[PDB]
């Protein structure tokens, strides 16, 4: 149970994230309040992890999981915008983070 | 295919004109609209207000009767349409 | 251009993040009023920062490049599982070979 | 600890001028609630609140020659205990 709020945080803040994409510089309603409705509800069950679950364990998933969803949610809204070496970076970088917080 | 639209004067008053129009559907539906109103003699700047972008309607107050005003409503960027100007005697 | 405002606004989230640790509950007034404006400025640099970069690539570096900062801005002048500072190197390399 | 020194400036018939002592530079709260009724208790008290930063509030709207009971409340009661005074119009 506590293991899925954390899954309801990084899906709320992935959602919010793509809608930041549509708020045009958080110059268009109903995109612009997406993005904070998403964002609040993200945090509150985010304020429910914190108390069972530590705190590296619950953001390395998220940023694993994350890093795994917004980024499959930019080729399905519009494909590419831009393209550089590799997407290994992206791989040695989530290596990266997961060998000071885990470690 | 351009918002606003259809700029009117609904009420009027030798001090204060009340203002509307119909700007568009959800998918446009902006932040904020700023309204621009002033002399059409052109002696003079232009004052300016802003209004959320979830209201269609508009107040404006302290005017002087029997002057001809030029009121213009934009957008907050160019990219949603030419703004819309209309004229109005008290 | 797109790494400028993207780092300012790692900065202005870590800075956003660390001063709630030192207000209480929003109730001291400087710091709970700082707090607002550095996550209000981080939600506009990333919103503007976020049309050029693709969105899962502004993902890690963000988190990398934060927790960096929030490691080094630890044990800079606050407190001190620490494997080495080859996790810090690790995310600076991946960092690298994603940017210009 | 905060607030400290509460005491009446100015007092009319039918008003209390109050002060304190918000505290120091940093350590300033968000908000203080007043709260001000007879000293006696055959009817509820009123209320009301003042932004952090301001060091005075005005009470209006008092019967002359009632005494009353001003107490002032931080946000919470984790910084001291509220202050609370009397004072007779
Ligand atoms: C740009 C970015 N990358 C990773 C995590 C976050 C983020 N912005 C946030 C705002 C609130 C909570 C978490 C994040």
């Amino acid at each position: 149970n506590p293991y899925i709020y954390l899954g309801g945080a990084i899906l709320a803040e992935v959602i919010g994230t793509t809608l930041m994409k549509f708020s045009n510089g958080f110059t268009r309603l109903i995109p612009s309040m997406g993005t904070i409705i998403c964002y609040c509800a993200s945090f509150w069950l985010l304020a429910q992890t914190l108390a069972y679950i530590p705190t590296g364990i619950a953001y390395a998933i998220w940023s694993g999981v994350g890093i795994v969803l917004i980024s499959l949610l930019s080729w399905g809204f519009f494909g590419q915008r831009l393209d550089l070496p590799a997407i290994i970076g992206m791989m040695l970088i989530c290596a990266g983070v997961l060998i000071i917080n885990l470690l | 295919s351009s918002v606003p639209t259809k700029l009117e004067v609904v009420a009027a008053t030798p001090t204060s004109l009340l203002i509307s129009w119909d700007a568009g559907h959800w998918w446009e539906w902006v932040t904020y609209y700023r309204i621009t109103y002033g002399e059409t003699g052109g002696n003079s700047p232009v004052q300016e207000f802003t209004v959320p972008g979830y209201s269609s309607t508009a107040t404006i107050s302290g005017l002087k009767p029997g002057v001809d005003y030029t009121i213009t409503v934009y957008a907050p960027t160019s990219d949603y349409g030419s703004p819309i100007s209309i004229n109005y005697r008290t």
